[PDB]
């Protein structure tokens, strides 16, 4: 559950804002 | 201006809602990652990384303070991201004062650098 809070966090908050500014 | 009067109202309310060795690599690789950021995309890399890093580091009243005036340098979507990181900062505050001023103050001076 470290790993997923970890990951899941930062990960999404990464893939929305690569898809949002570099949109 | 509306949409940061927005901002900061979330901000109150969520505060109110609220009321080894290991660890100090986590801290050097977080360096080395803010480093490479350091001399909307052009934003949106540091800013992604910015949260794979905080996690890193954190998971690893004061803190909210210090946040806070690093937030007004900041303000005084580019800015919006940085405000919705204070607010998850406000509901997990974690860290020690010397090092956190010390992240933040590589915050101060990468901020005066971008601009």
């Amino acid at each position: 559950m470290a790993a997923a809070v970890m990951m899941g966090l930062a990960a999404i908050g990464a893939a929305i804002g690569i898809g949002i500014l570099g949109g | 201006r509306n949409l940061l009067v927005i901002a900061l109202l979330f901000v109150s309310f969520m505060i109110w809602q609220a009321w080894g060795n290991w660890g100090f690599s986590i801290i050097i690789i977080t360096f080395i990652v803010r480093g490479i950021m350091y001399p909307p995309l052009g934003g949106c890399f540091p800013l992604l990384i910015q949260m794979p890093i905080f996690l890193a580091l954190y998971y690893m009243y004061i803190l909210p303070i210090l946040m806070g005036v690093t937030m007004f340098f900041i303000q005084k979507i580019m800015t919006f991201m940085p405000v919705i990181f204070t607010v998850f900062f406000l509901w997990f505050p974690s860290g020690l004062v010397l090092y956190y001023i010390v992240s933040n103050l590589v915050t101060i001076i990468q901020q005066q650098l971008i601009y």
